[PDB]
């Protein structure tokens, strides 16, 4: 399909990889005894390996000639769960972190001892700001509009 | 008693009078060496130094060279002798250039007194200054020293080769 | 109102916990730049600059020692708890030669359960190379319940040491005169601590370890072995194994000590069953050590008209060559903690290295000689600790010279006379270092270039120009002849390394004569050269810590400063700290070469298997003798060859070793950013980053500053050491566990 | 418990607690839903 | 400008260039740099105050 | 020999002069500051370039500046 | 024992002057002390002052000035440093006008003073080929 890849559900090398891993795990399982915790752990390993391979097969995942899932990150929504949705999730979380950090910096920057409140965090104010970051996309595009997001010329510059 | 004292009663020199720097054994041993033995012209000092140095220099080249022989070989001896002679030539070249760039004097132990008495209002470093009063510290003295080193090195290397051949053959 | 302690000196309060940097006069005002944060941790334990009173520094040091001992006890309790709960110690007891010791199981997350290896005995976990199983077996511990109780005792002891530290800083802090009783302290540490510890351990060995281990070696399973207390209440369970307890303590009090030859032997060699030292020999050794140390503890005058005064001993040791001699040394060592730390750390690291040598040389634990990973790990770890401690001793000697050295109090004594001719010492040490390096390494390079030029007869090899270590071979011959000639009451040599028979346990070689040839000559001279260069750097740091021809007032700049400026052609790293930094680098080099020599020589010419007919086959096959004489040989037949197991560990239970190999490479390369660069570039880059932050109104109030020059060097050296030591750690462990 | 709570509000203790909590919920997500290469939806 | 006034630093070779500081005292003598300004941010040397000329400071509204 | 320049931002706090290890700087009368004194560099032939002088300078970007130049046995700090 | 009676009671160190302070220049520091205090040499170790005139020779001006700075801790202030060329060419150096450089003395002219701040320095491109 895309880039010459093929779905992993029809990739023979993918099933060969699964079979080889299961065979190695079973051979390891053979050298232990009865329902002893080592055998239980190896059986859990086998079950998890089978579940992971089955989930990857039924996941709209494209496999190359090596039988490994390749990620299609050109931007198409068909393979949108590989990069685009995790990209949105990370952008949300990281914007949350950056927004709460910036808000805390600007909030304790207007107190008597701004530097003290950076090594000794005001946990009440920190908790107040941190749970308010869920609106960071909206807060950012409400502070940029008001001109409160960017400094203009009070920023310092070197000699040249 | 204390066997370490300031050198020549000067506590500010970067030196000490230890039982090695200023011991009677050290005094006599260094005064019998060719570099400091009294009554030797610079040519004689160079000749003796070259003889000793070639004599002990042929050894390592002949014994451990690229053409060794557990038995006695004339080729091994010739190789060691040639290597020793060429090393002496390199050392003589170094001596010559060092003397060329170091001194500008032809008769020392006088110029110092002349400029300490008759004034030295010149470009200095030749009239004034002048480090050391030995005859080895002149352009003429160092030239003869290098000449003696070179000739004595050749002679001592040849003598040591002859001795090595005699020892390996008749013993 | 005791005469030794002050009651309730410091109030137990949490107020100062909320004021970081309260100890320092400069840091107490609060952070203004990020340099304050780093300065906070760099001055935490520098008690000299926190108080102007030696008494307060001594009390802080005493409580810090208590905290450290509590940490050590907690670590030991954790080790025993892991042995009790997450180990296969019981299975290893019944099959020491076929079960690999494991005492750490790994949770099944993110696929990391592959690290649980097939260590044997129906167990999965990480193979343990600390030798705790062998130590516990030598202690007579035959059950995991005993390990649990030892862990509980360790926890109780750790709490006790924590309470002791709190008590002796906040409730009853000793006075300076108590700390300065060096005669009493030496008497107690020599008699009580050392001698009585040896005596108590000899008692434990004789009454618990001797019978239990004898029964274990006889084939008695641990379940039918009597509980250890039964060997004390019943004089018949121990009198069957050692038929001399039937006479009781009467032979001891009647001076008929020959009767106790049953369990106090002098045999030498190794136990043929376990491959370790005879535990009867060990018990006799500890008894003799106890008596010797108890006797040695009655030397210094403490509270009666009896004993020696260290001041009078030192002041009487003058000489024609040494002026006032040791006059003033007692005042130096009783008023400066840094001098004591220097001496103790140097001798402590040297002792650690000696311990490392004597460990593999004479394996003291049952079934530890045939556990090659344990032997390799123990040697390498102890040598590393020794090198670090020696560098620390040099560092604290330099610190004493900078800070606690008084010129007036040391007029014409040994310290003064050493400083007065420091030039001669350093110049001759420089010449010796150049001579040793030229010779050792250039002989290596000559071998390499002769081999590369196809001239095999021109090498410094055994089949070529040969440099036989005749002096060491003479000593080896003297030791193998000692039993019956110079040690007439010995039955076997102290170690089979000096010569004798091949000792094998379960077809695995425990010890064997270590032959010394031209390959050992070169590597030993490499060791000497590296040690000499490290000594050169550290001694130059100590001697030139106060002044020099460059900076005549270097003592006024302190122990830790980056430079004096770009003048004088450049005055970088003139400190004494910058000498402990370079010396750390050279110690890493020396110890790395030492452990490489040990690993290759043991794998190639000691360790291996013995055929039933007596044929010895080694791990590598004797390639050390002919291929360790060239740098290409070290690169190929050792590094490249034995790195195969590390690089091929992916997908196996040793994959963690490959991951740590790669990560240690990454950290070592990361160090070079700090080691090669300078502070100005990073400060000017932080300037633009701060511009961006200010543009987005997110510049922190604590102004971000690049790490100071000294801190940049410290970070670089710490990362370099961590990366190199971790790379060698992963390489050694993967290689010696795979094969 | 006025200065102890202030000590717990210091940067190292707060960072250690936050990173321990963060690693905790990450590890537990990866335990309950392991081997997640793509978005579950 | 006077004591307590807020000024912007116009000296280019300044750790507080384009930044705002508080005037501590303006000297009335014939000194070259009479204006003394205190800042909240310490410079690279650790100081937080400096003397500025009359043309190197601009009062904030 | 190195070059040392003094700038009128000098406040005459004398910290440069009392930090010079080779007696290069000295305090001379002036009328450009409250202290009535300014640093001078009349003995730059002894300047070693250690830059202790400008490490003790409290003015914003320094009032004493050391420009390294030609080297001399005095400026190289050679006791030999 | 020593060449001169005013030398400090120093046992000599291999850190003193070398052949340079015999053909290029040597520095001598003189001072008078009330007590025979024990002080640390800038070169080596501990020396003992004389209860009176003290004279010490060094290879560098910095060594003499470090010794003088140490002397200030002994409440010694009258120390004076001289430069001696290969012959007896004595030149007073440190108390040049009899007043220490840290104290303002009349009769001193500013040397190396620029009537502008750092920002007034000319651009290097305009200082090319001169
Ligand atoms: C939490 C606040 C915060 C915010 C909003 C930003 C924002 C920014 N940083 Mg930044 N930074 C921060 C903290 C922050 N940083 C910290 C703590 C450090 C020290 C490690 C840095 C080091 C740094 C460098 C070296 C660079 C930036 C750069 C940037 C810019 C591009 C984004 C980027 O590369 O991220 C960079 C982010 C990191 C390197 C990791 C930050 C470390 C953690 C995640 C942040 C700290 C969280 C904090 C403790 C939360 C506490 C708040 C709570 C008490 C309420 C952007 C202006 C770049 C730039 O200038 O581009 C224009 C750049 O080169 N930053
Ligand atoms: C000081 C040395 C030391 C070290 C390095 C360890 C290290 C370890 N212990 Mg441990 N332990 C120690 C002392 C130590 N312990 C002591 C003294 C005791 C007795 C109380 C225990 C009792 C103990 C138990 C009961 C368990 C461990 C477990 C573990 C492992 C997982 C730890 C974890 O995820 O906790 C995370 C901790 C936090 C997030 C708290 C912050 C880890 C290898 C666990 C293990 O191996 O699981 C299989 C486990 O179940 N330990
Ligand atoms: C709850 C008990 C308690 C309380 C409230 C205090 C309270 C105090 N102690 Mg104290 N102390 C205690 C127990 C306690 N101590 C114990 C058990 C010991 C023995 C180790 C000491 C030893 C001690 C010394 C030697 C000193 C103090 C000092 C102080 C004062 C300042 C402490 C500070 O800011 O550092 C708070 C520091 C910490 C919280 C760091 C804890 C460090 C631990 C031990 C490291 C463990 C980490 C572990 C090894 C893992 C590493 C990875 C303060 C009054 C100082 C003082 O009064 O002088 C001004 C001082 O010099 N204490
Ligand atoms: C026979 C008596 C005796 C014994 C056994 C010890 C033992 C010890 N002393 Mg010690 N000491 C003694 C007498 C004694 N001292 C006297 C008389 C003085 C006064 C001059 C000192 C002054 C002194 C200082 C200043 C320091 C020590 C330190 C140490 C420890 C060294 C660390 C070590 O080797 O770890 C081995 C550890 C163990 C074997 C663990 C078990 C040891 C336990 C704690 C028994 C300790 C015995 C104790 C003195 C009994 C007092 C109990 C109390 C209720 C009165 C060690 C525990 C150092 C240390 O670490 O500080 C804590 C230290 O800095 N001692
Ligand atoms: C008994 C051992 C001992 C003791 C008591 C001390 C005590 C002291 N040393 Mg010292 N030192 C030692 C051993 C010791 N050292 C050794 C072995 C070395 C050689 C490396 C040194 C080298 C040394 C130098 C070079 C200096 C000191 C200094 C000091 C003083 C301040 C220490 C401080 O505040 O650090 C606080 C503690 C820290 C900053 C911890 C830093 C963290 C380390 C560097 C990294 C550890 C990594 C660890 C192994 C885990 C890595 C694993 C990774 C995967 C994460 C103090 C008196 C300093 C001083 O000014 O003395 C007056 C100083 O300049 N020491
Ligand atoms: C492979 C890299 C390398 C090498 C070769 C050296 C070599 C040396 N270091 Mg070291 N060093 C290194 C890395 C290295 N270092 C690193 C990374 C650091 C950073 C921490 C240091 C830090 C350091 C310090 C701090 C010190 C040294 C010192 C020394 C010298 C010890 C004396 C000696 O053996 O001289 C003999 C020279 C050699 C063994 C080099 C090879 C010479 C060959 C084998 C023989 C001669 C070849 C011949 C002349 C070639 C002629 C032909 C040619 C003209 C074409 C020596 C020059 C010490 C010193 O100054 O010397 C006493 C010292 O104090 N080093
Ligand atoms: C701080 C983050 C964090 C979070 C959000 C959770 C969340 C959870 N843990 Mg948990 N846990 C954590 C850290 C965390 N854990 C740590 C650090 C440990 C020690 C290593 C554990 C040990 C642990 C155990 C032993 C169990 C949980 C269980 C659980 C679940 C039910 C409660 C829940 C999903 C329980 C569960 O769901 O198992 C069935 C359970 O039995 N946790
Ligand atoms: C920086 C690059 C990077 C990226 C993009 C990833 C991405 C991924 N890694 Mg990975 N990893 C990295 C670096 C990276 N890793 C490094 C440096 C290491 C070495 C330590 C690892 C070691 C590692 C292991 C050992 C494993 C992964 C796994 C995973 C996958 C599962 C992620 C997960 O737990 O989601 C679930 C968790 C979240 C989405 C957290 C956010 C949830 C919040 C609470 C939502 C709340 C708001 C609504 C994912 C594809 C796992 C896997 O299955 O691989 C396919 C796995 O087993 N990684
Ligand atoms: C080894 C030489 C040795 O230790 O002899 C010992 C020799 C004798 O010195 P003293 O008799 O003065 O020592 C008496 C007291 O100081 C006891 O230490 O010491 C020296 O002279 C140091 C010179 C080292 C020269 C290095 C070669
Ligand atoms: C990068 C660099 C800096 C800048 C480095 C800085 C500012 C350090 C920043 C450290 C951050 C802010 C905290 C550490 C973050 C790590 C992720 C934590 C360590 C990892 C743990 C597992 C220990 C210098 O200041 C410097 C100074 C002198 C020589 C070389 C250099 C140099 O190379
Ligand atoms: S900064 Fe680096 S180079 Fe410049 S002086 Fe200090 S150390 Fe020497
Ligand atoms: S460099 Fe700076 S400090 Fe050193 S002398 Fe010249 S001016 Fe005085
Ligand atoms: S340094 Fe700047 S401020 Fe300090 S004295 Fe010299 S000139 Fe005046």
């Amino acid at each position: 399909d895309i880039g010459g890849l093929n779905p992993c559900k029809d990739s023979e090398v993918f099933q060969k990889r699964l079979a080889k891993t299961v065979k190695k795990l079973e051979n390891r399982l053979k050298k232990y005894e009865e329902g002893t915790p080592p055998q239980i752990a190896i059986q859990q390993q086998i079950t998890q390996t089978k579940q992971r391979f089955t989930r990857y097969a039924d996941s709209n995942l494209l496999c190359g000639n090596d039988g490994l899932p390749h990620l299609i990150t050109d931007g198409r929504w068909s393979h949108g769960s590989e990069f685009l949705l995790p990209s949105i999730l990370f952008l949300y979380i990281s914007g949350w972190i950056g927004w709460v950090g910036r808000k805390y910096i600007r909030t304790v920057g207007q107190t008597s001892n701004p530097t003290e409140k950076e090594i000794i965090i005001d946990v009440p104010l920190a908790i107040s700001i941190m749970t308010s970051g869920f609106l960071w996309p909206f807060a950012a595009w409400q502070e940029f509009l008001s001109g409160d997001l960017i400094a203009s010329d009070e920023t310092i510059t070197t000699s040249p | 008693v204390s066997f370490i004292k300031p050198y020549r009663q000067d506590p500010f020199v970067g030196h000490l009078a230890t039982p090695i720097t200023t011991s009677a054994f050290t005094r006599a041993y260094l005064k019998v060496l060719p570099a400091y033995r009294p009554g030797l012209t610079p040519l004689s000092r160079g000749a003796e130094i070259g003889f000793t140095h070639g004599y002990f220099l042929i050894g390592p080249f002949y014994t451990y060279g690229p053409l060794r022989s557990v038995e006695f070989s004339l080729t091994s001896l010739a190789a060691g002798l040639l290597a020793a002679i060429t090393l002496l030539l390199i050392l003589t070249v170094g001596l010559s250039i060092y003397g060329q760039v170091t001194y500008d004097v032809y008769d020392n132990a006088l110029i110092v007194k002349l400029v300490r008495q008759m004034v030295g209002s010149e470009r200095t470093q030749d009239l004034p200054q002048i480090k050391g009063t030995s005859e080895l510290d002149t352009v003429l003295g160092w030239q003869k020293f290098s000449e003696g080193f070179f000739s004595g090195g050749l002679i001592g290397s040849i003598v040591a080769a002859v001795g090595i051949a005699l020892y390996s053959t008749y013993l | 109102k005791s005469t030794i302690v002050d009651f309730n000196p410091v109030e137990t309060s949490f107020e100062k916990w909320a004021k970081p940097g309260q100890f320092s006069r400069t840091l107490a005002k609060g952070p203004k730049t990020t340099t304050w944060i780093w300065n906070l941790h760099a001055d935490a334990h520098d008690f000299d600059i926190q108080t102007n009173s030696l008494q307060e520094v001594s009390r802080k040091i005493f409580s810090a020692h208590f905290g450290q001992l509590a940490v050590i006890f907690l670590w030991l309790s954790g080790m025993h708890f892991h042995g009790a709960y997450f180990s296969n110690y019981s299975a290893w007891l019944t099959n020491p030669t076929s079960t690999k010791p494991s005492a750490q199981i790994v949770w099944p997350i993110v696929g990391q359960e592959v690290l649980n290896a097939d260590v044997g005995g129906n167990f999965q976990g990480i193979q343990i190379t600390s030798g705790f199983f062998q130590l516990w077996r030598a202690e007579g511990i035959t059950s995991e319940v005993e390990l649990y109780w030892t862990a509980v005792g360790g926890l109780v002891a750790s709490f006790l040491m924590l309470f002791a530290g709190w008590f002796h800083y906040h409730k009853a802090a000793p006075k300076l005169e108590w700390f300065q009783n060096v005669e009493s302290m030496l008497n107690h540490h020599l008699a009580g601590l050392l001698g009585l510890g040896s005596l108590s351990w000899a008692g434990h060995q004789i009454h618990i370890a001797l019978p239990i281990n004898k029964l274990l070696d006889l084939g008695v399973s641990p379940e039918e072995i009597p509980l250890p207390y039964e060997f004390i209440l019943n004089r018949d369970l121990i009198a069957q194994l050692y038929p001399s307890f039937n006479k009781g303590l009467t032979p001891f009090f009647t001076l008929n000590w020959g009767e106790y030859s049953d369990f106090l032997t002098f045999k030498g060699g190794l136990n043929p069953v376990t491959g370790g030292l005879w535990l009867t020999d060990t018990a006799h050794h500890h008894l003799a050590i106890a008596v010797l140390f108890i006797v040695a503890g009655h030397m210094y005058k403490t509270n009666w008209f009896l004993g020696h005064s260290i001041k009078t001993i030192l002041e009487a040791h003058k000489g024609p060559f040494t002026g006032e001699g040791h006059k003033g040394l007692y005042e130096v060592l009783t008023t400066s903690w840094h001098a004591q730390l220097a001496i103790n750390l140097a001798l402590f690291g040297s002792l650690s290295i000696i311990v490392a040598h004597h460990m593999y040389a004479m394996p003291p634990y049952p079934y530890i000689a045939i556990d090659y990973p344990t032997q390799l790990s123990l040697f390498t770890h102890h040598v590393w600790i020794g090198g670090f401690c020696i560098v620390g001793g040099a560092a604290h000697g330099a610190i004493f010279f900078v800070r606690d050295y008084n010129a007036a109090n040391n007029y014409n004594n040994l310290i003064d006379r050493v400083i007065r001719h420091r030039d001669a010492i350093i110049s001759h040490l420089n010449w010796v270092c150049i001579f040793l390096g030229c010779h050792s390494f250039g002989l290596y390079v000559h071998n390499d270039t002769m081999r590369a030029l196809g001239r095999s007869q021109d090498l410094f090899s055994d089949n070529a120009i040969a440099l036989k270590p005749i002096f060491a071979q003479f000593i080896q011959n003297l030791h193998t002849l000692a039993p019956g000639s110079t040690a007439p009451n010995a039955l076997t040599t102290v170690s089979y390394a000096f010569g004798g028979d091949v000792i094998s346990v379960g077809s695995k070689i425990a010890m064997m004569p270590i032959s010394l040839g031209t390959a050992d000559f070169l590597v030993h001279h490499i060791h000497a050269f590296t040690i000499h260069v490290t000594v050169l750097i550290l001694l130059k740091g100590v001697l030139y810590s106060r002044n020099s021809r460059l900076i005549p007032d270097k003592a006024n700049l302190g122990f830790r400063f980056p430079c004096d400026g770009p003048g004088r052609g450049g005055t970088c790293q003139v400190s004494a700290w910058d000498h402990v930094f370079l010396g750390l680098f050279w110690m890493y080099n020396s110890i790395s070469i030492v452990i490489f020599h040990f690993s290759w020589k043991m794998q190639s010419d000691v360790w291996g298997t013995v055929s039933p007919t007596g044929a010895v086959s080694h791990i590598t096959g004797g390639n050390f003798a002919q291929s360790s004489i060239t740098i290409n040989g070290w690169l190929r037949d050792f590094l490249w060859s034995q790195a195969a197991q590390v690089v091929q560990s992916y997908g196996s239970s040793l994959s963690a070793y490959g991951l740590i190999f790669l990560g240690a490479h990454f950290i070592w390369a990361f160090s070079l950013m700090f080691l090669f660069s300078g502070r100005g570039y990073w400060q000017e880059l932080i300037e633009s980053i701060v511009w961006a932050h200010n543009k987005l109104k997110v510049a922190p109030s604590i102004q971000p500053r690049a790490l100071s020059i000294t801190q940049g060097r410290a970070v670089g050296v710490a990362h370099y050491l961590l990366g190199g030591i971790g790379t060698t750690w992963a390489f050694f462990l993967a290689r010696i566990i795979s094969v | 418990m006025k200065d102890f709570l202030k000590y717990l509000s210091t940067a190292p203790v707060l960072l250690t607690a936050w990173l321990t909590f963060t690693a905790g919920f990450v590890i537990e997500i990866n335990r309950f839903y392991p081997d997640a290469l793509t978005f579950p939806f | 400008i006077q004591k307590g006034s807020t000024v912007r630093i116009l000296r280019k070779e300044s750790y507080w260039y384009n930044e705002s500081g508080t005037v501590v005292v303006v000297d009335q003598s014939k000194v070259r740099y009479p204006v003394l300004v205190r800042f909240t941010k310490v410079n690279y040397a650790g100081t937080n105050t400096n003397n500025f000329g009359l043309n190197e400071v601009e009062e904030v509204v | 020999s190195h070059t040392v320049k003094i700038y009128d931002t000098c406040i005459g706090c004398t910290q440069c002069v009392r930090a010079c290890p080779t007696d290069v700087l000295e305090m001379v009368p002036w009328d450009g500051c409250k202290a009535g004194q300014i640093a001078s560099a009349p003995r730059t032939e002894d300047c070693v370039g250690c830059k202790r002088c400008e490490t003790a300078c409290p003015t914003d970007f320094l009032s004493v500046r050391v420009y390294l130049g030609g080297e001399t046995t005095r400026s190289l700090g050679l006791a030999y | 024992k020593l060449k001169q009676s005013d030398f400090p009671k120093f046992e000599g160190s291999t850190g003193g002057w070398l052949s340079a302070a015999k053909n290029e220049e040597k520095y001598v520091i003189i001072w008078t002390s009330k007590d025979a205090s024990l002080f640390e040499m800038p070169t080596g170790g501990t020396a003992k002052m004389n209860a009176g005139n003290n004279v010490a020779y060094f290879a560098r001006k910095e060594q003499c000035l470090a010794l003088g700075s140490q002397l200030r801790g002994f409440k010694i202030t009258n120390y004076k440093i001289f430069r001696i060329y290969p012959p007896l060419d004595i030149t007073l150096l440190h108390p040049f006008d009899g007043v220490f450089p840290e104290k303002v003395n009349q009769g001193r002219s500013p040397v190396g003073k620029r009537d502008a701040s750092i920002g007034g320095n000319p651009n290097p491109a305009s200082l090319k080929f001169q």
